[PDB]
RNA sequence: GUGGGAGAGGGUGGUGGAAUUCCCGGAGUAGCGGUGAAAUGCGCAGAUACCGGGAGGAACGCCGAUGGCGAAGGCAGCCACCUGGUCCACCCGUGACGCUGAGGCGCGAAAGCGUGGGGAGCAAACCGGAUUAGAUACCCGGGUAGUCCACGCCCUAAACGAUGCGCGCUAGGUCUCUGGGUCUCCUGGGGGCCGAAGCUAACGCGUUAAGCGCGCCGCCUGGGGAGUACGGCCGCAAGGC
C-alpha cells in the first residue's frame, strides 16, 4: 500500500452468534479454502466447551483472545549497519490479528487428536491464562521491556 | 547515616554516558549512580533509558540518608540528559530548581582532531 | 519583543561605570546581547562591547551566568 | 597647512576571566572512557562524577558582522606608552615638484634549520587496540619533534580577485561601514548585490571593468621529458631563484 490506507476487509457477521470476531476465527481455521469444514471444526468445539464447562463459550471465545491481546511488540529498524530490534505498542487491528491467529496455531500445537477438540481445550486454556497461545504473547511483550533502551527510536 | 534532606544533585550528560550525583548543600558528594552502575555495559550506557535508571538509582540512594529536596545541576549534552531530568522529578525528590551550568571555554585549548 | 534603546533614557555609551543600566544589555547569562537585540548602531554596538568589557574587569558586569531553566 | 574622524594596522610592557591538564585537601563507590560495535587504555595505591585551595602554559566565548584595518603576508580579551597608514571640512600655502619602475634594499602564512629557554592542550614520526582479503589508512587509546617565547636563518604557496600599477572617460537601482552637509535626502571615501552601453568563446564583467583610451613594468608562444640535467648565485641543512 504505496498509495492509499487500504481498509479493512469487513467480516460478514457469524451465522450463528451474528459476531465478525467469530467468522474472522472460523477463516483462520479454514484451509484449501474449506469454510463449511472450518466452521463444523468450531461449532462442534463449541459444543465441547459448554459441555466440558457450564459457561456459554461465547464470553469464552472473547475471553480467550483479550488474555492474547499483546499491547506492545519488537520491530526491526535499520540503524547504523546491523539493524536493532525496537520496541512499540500494536495498534488495535494488529493485537485482533495475532491474538486470532496464535489461538489457532497453538492448537494445532496440541495432542489431542481430534480438531474441535484442540480448539476447546486451547480456547479454555487461554482464557484461564495458560497455554501456548498466553505465552506467545507473555513471550512478545518480553522482548519489549527487554530492549526497553531503544523506546527512542519509536518510528 | 547523615540526614542531609536537602542538597544538590549534577547530572553529567556525555554522548557515551549519563551520570548522576548527589550531594549536600555544600557540594560534596552522598551518593552517586551511572549507566555502568546499573548493569549496562556498552553504548547503551549513553541512552535515554539507562540515563533513568541511573538517575533513579542515586534518587533512591538518596532517599536512605534521606533526601527530600534537590537542587538540579545539568552538565554537557547527551542523549537523555533531558530524560534524567524528566525522571528526577518523578522520583519523589522534589526538585526545586533546576540550571544548566555545561563549561563552554572562552576558546582557550586546542580540541582533538575528532571536534575539529 | 521590545529593543534595549526603545526602552531607556539619554546614556552615557562609554561609561563603564553605571551598573544599572549596562546591566539592561546582558542576557540572563552574561553575555552581550546582538544589536537585533539592543536596536544599537553599529558604531554604538562597537563602543558597548568595549565599554561593557571594562566594567567586567572591575568585577561590576559578570563574564558569564548560570541558567536557570531546561 | 589648519581643524576633525573611524579602525582586530604595527611594536613594548602590564593585566582579566572562562576552559583543559597536573598537584593538595574535603567528600564519595565500581567503574570510567571510547566506538558502527568494540578492544588496547585508566581505575581498590580509590579513578570517573562533586566542592574548595594551588601551579602552569596556550588561546581569547558573547560583542562578531555578508563588518573594520594593512602594500601583501596578515591583524580579535582588556589597559597604558611608542608608532604607521588613511579619510573628511576649510580653499590657506608651494607651483608640474608627476606616473610607472629593469636592478638594488626591506617585508614575506605555514612548515623546516641553529643556539638557549618553555612545554598545559594538540599532535608528523613512532608504540598499541580495532577494521580489513591485507591496513604501511581513515575510527580508538598513548605519544616525540613541533606548535608558544628570545635571537639569528629559510624566501616557498590555491602567497587568489587564479584579475600588476596610476589616470581620464562611460545609465542607474539597492544594501552597507565612515566622514561632512542647508540631515524624505544631498555629497565624499571604502565594502556587497542587481543591472545601461559595451566587452567576452561561453560562464560571466559592468563607475571597485573583464568597457573606451594613454603611460610604464612583469610574463606567454603545443603536451610529455621538466621546474628535471648542467652551470651560476644564495643557504648550516632541507632546498630556493
Ligand atoms: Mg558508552
Ligand atoms: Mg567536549
Ligand atoms: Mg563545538
Ligand atoms: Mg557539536
Ligand atoms: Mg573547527
Ligand atoms: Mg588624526
Ligand atoms: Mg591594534
Ligand atoms: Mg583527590
Ligand atoms: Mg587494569
Ligand atoms: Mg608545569
Ligand atoms: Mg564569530
Ligand atoms: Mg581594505
Ligand atoms: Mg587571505
Ligand atoms: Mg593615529
Ligand atoms: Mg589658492
Ligand atoms: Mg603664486
Ligand atoms: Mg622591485
Ligand atoms: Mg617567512
Ligand atoms: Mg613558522
Ligand atoms: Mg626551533
Ligand atoms: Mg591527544
Ligand atoms: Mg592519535
Ligand atoms: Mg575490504
Ligand atoms: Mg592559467
Ligand atoms: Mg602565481
Ligand atoms: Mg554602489
Ligand atoms: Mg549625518
Ligand atoms: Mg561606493
Ligand atoms: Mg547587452
Ligand atoms: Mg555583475
Ligand atoms: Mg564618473
Ligand atoms: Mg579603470
Ligand atoms: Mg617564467
Ligand atoms: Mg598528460
Ligand atoms: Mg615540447
Ligand atoms: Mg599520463
Ligand atoms: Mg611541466
Ligand atoms: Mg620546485
Ligand atoms: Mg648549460
Ligand atoms: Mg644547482
Ligand atoms: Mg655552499
Ligand atoms: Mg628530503
Ligand atoms: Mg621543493
Amino acid at each position: 500500500a504505496r498509495r492509499r490506507r487500504a481498509e479493512v476487509r469487513q467480516l460478514q457477521p457469524d451465522l450463528v452468534y451474528g459476531d465478525v470476531l467469530v467468522t474472522a476465527f472460523i477463516n483462520k481455521i479454514m484451509r484449501d479454502g474449506k469454510k463449511n469444514l472450518a466452521a463444523r471444526i468450531f461449532y462442534d468445539a463449541c459444543k465441547i466447551i459448554q459441555e466440558k464447562t457450564g459457561q456459554e463459550p461465547l464470553k469464552v471465545f472473547k475471553q480467550a483472545v483479550e488474555n492474547v491481546k499483546p499491547r506492545m511488540e519488537v520491530r526491526s529498524r535499520r540503524v547504523g549497519g546491523a539493524n536493532y530490534q525496537v520496541p512499540m505498542e500494536v495498534s488495535p487491528r494488529r493485537q485482533q490479528s495475532l491474538a486470532l491467529r496464535w489461538l489457532v496455531q497453538a492448537a494445532n500445537q496440541r495432542p489431542e487428536r481430534r480438531a474441535a477438540v484442540r480448539i476447546a481445550h486451547e480456547l479454555m486454556d487461554a482464557a484461564e491464562g495458560k497455554g501456548g497461545a498466553v505465552k506467545k504473547k507473555e513471550d512478545v511483550e518480553r522482548m519489549a521491556e527487554a530492549n526497553r533502551a531503544y523506546a527512542h527510536y519509536r518510528w | 547515616k547523615r540526614q542531609v534532606a536537602s542538597g544538590r544533585a549534577y547530572i553529567h550528560a556525555s554522548y557515551n554516558n549519563t551520570i548522576v550525583t548527589i550531594t549536600d548543600p555544600d557540594g560534596n558528594p552522598i551518593t552517586w549512580s551511572s549507566g555502568g552502575v546499573i548493569g549496562y555495559k556498552g553504548s547503551r550506557k549513553g541512552t535515554p533509558y539507562a540515563a533513568q535508571l541511573a538517575a533513579l538509582d542515586a534518587a533512591k540512594k538518596a532517599m536512605a540518608y534521606g533526601m527530600q529536596s534537590v537542587d538540579v545541576i545539568v552538565r554537557g549534552t547527551g542523549a537523555g540528559r533531558e530524560q534524567a531530568i524528566r525522571a528526577l522529578q518523578a522520583s519523589g525528590l522534589q526538585v526545586k530548581s533546576i540550571v544548566d551550568d555545561t563549561p563552554v571555554p572562552h576558546n582557550g585549548c586546542r580540541p582533538k582532531k575528532k571536534f575539529r | 519583543k521590545a529593543k534595549v534603546k526603545a526602552t531607556l533614557g539619554e546614556f552615557d555609551l562609554r561609561d563603564y561605570r553605571n551598573v544599572e543600566v549596562l546591566k539592561r544589555f546582558l542576557s540572563e547569562t552574561g553575555k552581550i546581547l546582538p544589536r537585533r537585540r539592543t536596536g544599537l548602531s553599529a558604531k554604538e554596538q562597537r563602543i558597548l562591547a568595549k565599554t561593557i568589557k571594562r566594567a567586567r574587569i572591575l568585577g561590576l558586569l559578570p563574564f558569564t551566568e548560570k541558567l536557570v531553566r531546561k
